[PDB]
């Protein structure tokens, strides 16, 4: 699946939760810390 | 130890047979529906190999997407469609290495074109737990669909 078509109310809930400030900041720090050693 | 090379787009000389991740679905996609989607130009598959070899040991995929209502307006996103790692690399933790590369990739992407989040569908909860340990958040699109919002670079 590549095109999520949503009813009006799911769309506003998705929109608000997307214009909301970022969440799960804790993991993002963890991910942003994973410095890989590629060769 | 296992030493791996930097994630790079799938070619046709890449060694795809010895790859064994544990889910036959995700090893089959690499064998079958990887090269095909790329010549079609839908998703792009990035693979890592064993050092000085071409034997694939892990991979991920990337396609764009959108979110709209039923009659800004389409919300521009990027789907992380597949993330898997061979069973002969375990505690080496090459999954987090691939998700780093992918996210960084999409962030550079977003400095070329407008991209508002990355999406992913968690197979099992272990996918979800991996993806929630690294920033993803439960969305409203689907109960297994998690999103990682994208902020502009610099």
């Amino acid at each position: 699946q590549r095109l999520f078509v949503l009813d009006n109310e799911r769309y506003d809930s998705f929109i608000t939760q997307l214009e909301a400030p970022v969440q799960n900041a804790e993991g993002r720090e963890r991910l942003m810390a994973v410095k890989p050693e590629w060769k | 130890e296992i030493n791996v090379t930097a994630p790079a787009l799938l070619t046709d000389e890449h060694i795809l047979q010895p790859f064994d991740c544990g889910n036959e679905v995700l090893s089959n996609w690499l064998r079958g529906r990887a090269m095909k989607n790329q010549m079609l130009n839908a998703s792009r598959t990035f693979v890592i190999c064993l050092e000085d070899t071409l034997r694939i040991v892990g991979y991920y995929s990337l396609a764009t997407g959108s979110v709209t209502h039923a009659e800004p307006n389409p919300v521009p996103v990027v789907l992380l469609g597949r993330l898997a790692v061979d069973v002969c690399t375990r505690g080496h933790g090459f999954g987090k290495w691939l998700l780093s590369d992918a996210i960084h990739r999409v962030v550079n992407l977003a400095d070329q074109v407008g991209i508002k989040a990355v999406m992913v569908h968690a197979i099992d909860d272990d996918a979800r737990a991996f993806y929630e340990r690294f920033g993803f958040v439960q969305s409203v699109v689907a109960p297994n669909t998690l999103f990682y919002k994208v902020l502009e670079h610099h």
